RNA sequence: UAAAUUAUGGUCAAUUGUUAGUAUUCAUAUUAAUUUUUUUAAAUGUUUUAUCAUUUUAUAAAGGUUUAUUUUUGAAAGAUUUUUUGUAUAAAAUUUUAGGAAUAGUUAAUAAUAAUUUAUAAUUUUGAUUAGAUUGUUUUGUUAAUGCUAUUAGAUGGGUGUGGAAAAAUAAAAAAAAUAAUUAAUAUAUAUCAAUAAUAAAUUAAAUUAAUCUAUUAGUCAGAAAUGGAUGCCAGCCGUUGCGGUAAUUUCUAUGCUUUUAAAUAU
RNA sequence: UAUGCAAAUAUAAAAUUAUAGUAAUUAUAAAUUAUAUUA
């Protein structure tokens, strides 16, 4: 390496780096406009989702 | 978004081609990625064993 | 040393949704025209001589010296699936399945399917996606058809977009409001642009002017444009794209047209990185890692995986003729030391007669599978009977339907047995 | 006239107005301001001394200046027994008015000269002098940005000429020759030009010392939000196209209703 | 009908008018408009 003859391995040689092991199923969080009645998201109360 | 010329490669790939190893094992390692000491600190910043 | 971090970098837009991509984009993601080789390229046979061309020096090509034996390096296939990737992919394959017609891709995947009236013949069966419907503005025009008779026309301009990467403008000048509107979206659709989403945003200024409109889109950190440029930034994708129109906001010509037109103008006039990368014949630092195991095989080639088998080239001419093929008779009981009598019964492609050997029920099969005076045929002895095909099975009968004896029956059938 | 790597280094430039055929930085936007609110100022008597005197105590009055404002240590600092030195007053740059003409105790040499020394003098069209406006060369606001747009205030001649230096005639907030005082920063009700207060502007309570305050506006055609009742080209609205001709979602009034909640409006 | 006098479109410019304080703009070109002696 000191005399620039050792083969580089540089950051330009990376591909992406991959998924393996597949996280969670990520489920819907209830958010304050996900509501069965309209009335719940107002304008008096609610001013967004969060 | 560097863009490298044609033949940009050259110097590394004569470095591999002429290359030459006493053992098989030397011939891959698993850590010829690194050389200097960011390489290890890089490569070993997850286990706080080693 | 770089402040900015991509950790925040871009717009809450409340509730638009806009596609990102883990590495790639979709389209150059499967590959299996190269793979598989289906290209035009393999079915010319022209060019295929040239993996061989070793065998133009007859007694080297037996002893070896030179390392190269292949079209792209030292063999062949070194890497068939890696190299040719570092060249930028400009016309990406795309989607390959026809598992499914078009229209069933469509169907499914699309609302579009839903209007078939909207869309021209050239992008019919060929969108999968929801396309989301946005009226800029409406207004009235007078058409004079004769110098007493009067129409009042409407004028509508919209644009179609999908933040999937996918969208266009259009608009119409049409007798009603409806018909204005439906024209306008066919005319939209007839339009659409798509935009390159590797990288996210242009990476040079676009400096470009619709009529009389001057329109500059650069890079930004995040989406910043006035709402209605800005959500049609997002219609296309757009994380780190910025962009104004015509200096101050107060300069003239500005109208809603004006608006949308500019925009989308300036977004047509845009360059993909990849496709800049391969204008000036240059590698893109992006796509290098393609070459690597290449390269890591050079390097790993020392030794014995470089040596060749001395004297053999791998190419070996047919010299004799040879022909296995036997008469039937002599095949009926060839094989039934190593497998089962019989081995080739009902096998149609292995015997020149397909029916010797067979028992008679599966003689029967077939011909069950299959299915003048006044004689009565063995077949509606049996239907008066009620015994069928099955029950005569140790009488030499196959062919119930036949008008022929007994002793025919056996004389028809011998040779089988 | 060749590429480069021992790889992201030398530390963030990033632009948001709903318009009305078209050409041209021009109404209605945000930020910054004036409109707009008494949480930072303040009262008269300076003071020693050897006595009618003599020592100490040096730039906020006005006037309107654009080739313009420049200086010492001999005072004090300041230390030895007495004579102690030299350096300074000068210049160079930057200088405004839409449409433009002459200015003048006057230049340079002589010299401690000349209200009448000598000379072919000096300033000006490369913009003078008068005259208007104006407090000059680290201070602001807007902006991604060469820009555009601010910056106060303070040096106004001489005439017994003191003093180191004229800065010398109310208007401090500078301890002024014995430690006045430091447990002080609080100053009541005045001013000048500054100094951005609607400080969780609405539900669980203030690890106080409970002291100041009782606090509201807009719209309602276009573009979030409408119905009655009048009115009838009138009265009136008007950021803007424009509205008002007995049915006005654009005037007035009543009632509701709308707002993304430090206000509308004007400059 | 070029012996006196006489600079002057051939473009160096910042929205129209207006002697440079007046009004709020102005200017602009191809849609549309029935009779011109063709086998
Ligand atoms: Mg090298
Ligand atoms: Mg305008
Ligand atoms: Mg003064
Ligand atoms: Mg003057
Ligand atoms: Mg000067
Ligand atoms: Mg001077
Ligand atoms: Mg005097
Ligand atoms: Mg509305
Ligand atoms: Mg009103
Ligand atoms: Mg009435
Ligand atoms: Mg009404």
């Amino acid at each position: 390496y000191a005399r620039g003859q050792h083969p580089s391995y540089d950051m330009v040689y990376a591909g992406p780096m991959p998924e393996i092991f597949p996280m969670r199923r990520d489920f819907r969080k209830p958010t304050r406009w996900d509501f069965h009645d309209i009335e719940k998201q107002g304008k008096y109360r609610t001013s967004g989702p969060y | 978004i560097t863009f490298y010329s044609d033949r940009f490669l050259f110097r590394d790939l004569v470095n591999r081609r002429e290359a030459s190893y006493a053992n098989v094992w030397e011939m891959d390692d698993p850590y010829r990625f690194l050389q200097t000491e960011q390489d290890y600190e890089d490569y070993w910043g997850d286990n706080y064993d080693v | 040393k770089n402040l900015n971090s991509w950790y925040t970098k871009g717009t809450m837009r409340g509730g638009v949704p806009r596609i990102y991509y883990a590495w790639m984009r979709p389209g150059s993601f499967t590959r299996r025209r190269f793979e598989k080789m289906r290209n035009p390229f393999v079915d010319l046979e022209t060019g295929t001589s040239l993996y061989f061309r070793d065998t133009r020096d007859s007694a080297e090509a037996i002893a070896h010296a030179a390392d190269s034996k292949g079209i792209k390096g030292m063999d062949n296939a070194i890497d068939l699936y890696n190299e040719y990737r570092i060249v930028p992919d400009l016309y990406p394959e795309g989607f390959q399945w026809k598992h499914k017609l078009n229209t069933e891709y469509n169907q499914w995947r699309s609302n579009t399917w839903l209007t078939p009236d909207l869309i021209p013949k050239e992008h019919r069966g060929r969108f999968l996606c929801n396309f989301q419907l946005n009226i800029v503005a409406y207004d009235m025009r007078v058409v004079k058809f004769s110098p007493k008779d009067h129409r009042q026309w409407i004028y509508c301009v919209l644009y179609v977009g999908s933040g999937k990467g996918i969208a266009g403008w259009g608009r119409a000048v049409a007798p009603s409001t409806q018909e204005a509107k439906k024209e306008a979206i066919r005319e939209a659709f007839s339009n659409i642009i798509a935009v390159d989403l590797e990288q996210e945003g242009p990476m040079y200024p676009v400096r470009v002017n619709a009529d009389g409109v001057r329109v500059l889109l650069y890079p930004a950190r995040r989406i910043v444009a006035n709402f209605r440029v800005a959500d049609i930034l997002c219609a296309f994708g757009f994380q780190h794209a910025g962009c104004r129109i015509n200096l101050k906001a107060t300069n003239n010509p500005k109208s809603p047209t004006h608006t949308v037109e500019g925009v989308f103008e300036a977004v047509k006039a845009l360059r993909s990185v990849s496709e800049i990368a391969a204008s000036r014949g240059k590698v893109p630092h992006s796509l290098i890692y393609n070459i690597y195991p290449y390269l890591e095989e050079i390097r790993r080639r020392k030794g014995m995986m470089a040596m060749h088998p001395p004297g053999k080239d791998g190419l070996l001419m047919p010299d004799r003729v040879v022909d296995n093929r036997l008469p039937d008779h002599l095949k009926r009981g060839y094989y039934d030391d190593v497998y089962w009598k019989d081995f080739f019964a009902g096998s149609d492609e292995h015997l020149n007669e397909p029916r010797m050997g067979l028992r008679g029920d599966e003689m029967r099969r077939r011909l069950e599978e299959a299915q003048d005076t006044r004689r009565r045929t063995l077949e509606d002895v049996l239907k008066r009977l009620g015994k069928t095909t099955r029950d005569l099975g140790s009488i030499p009968i196959v062919n119930p339907r036949v008008d022929v004896g007994l002793p025919t029956h056996i004389k028809r059938n011998y040779q089988l047995h």
